[PDB]
């Protein structure tokens, strides 16, 4: 069953290309790093499960994502954290909230247009078999 | 700080 490892290799490579495209985008630079504890001291008191695109790239290489659902759960976590933390008052707040939705939508859009359904389905079935 | 960055 190297075919299962080839499937997981192929998945990781895909997910790296997607995460790369998001990380090089100027809009999502704020989501490439963890939140600055010194600049945003109350962030940790709101968000208990932080996520960013550096963490995602690390988890890809550690084999934490066996399915696209697993990957997109962390993408969603990045967005929901941003919408959970930031209020809807100042224009800086609205800029970041909008970028977070944009990050999520962009990820889902790329995957929808480039991921073969039968390949996604394969990965889902391999992890259930384990 | 209160909520919001910057």
């Amino acid at each position: 069953s190297m075919q299962e490892e080839d499937t997981f290799r192929e998945l990781r490579i895909f997910l790296r290309n997607v995460t790369h495209r998001l990380a090089i985008d100027k809009r999502f630079r704020v989501f490439t790093k963890p939140v600055d504890p010194d600049e945003v001291p109350d962030y940790v008191t709101v968000i208990k499960q932080p996520m960013d695109l550096s963490s995602v790239i690390s988890k890809i290489d550690l084999h934490k994502y066996l399915t696209v659902k697993d990957y997109l759960r962390d993408i969603d976590l990045i967005c929901s954290n941003a919408l959970e933390y930031n209020p809807d008052r100042d224009p800086g707040d609205r800029l970041i909230r909008h970028r977070a939705c944009a990050l999520r939508d962009t990820a889902y859009a790329i995957i929808k247009e480039e991921l073969d359904e039968d390949f996604e389905q394969l990965c889902e079935e391999i992890q259930e078999s384990r | 700080s209160g909520r919001g960055k910057g």
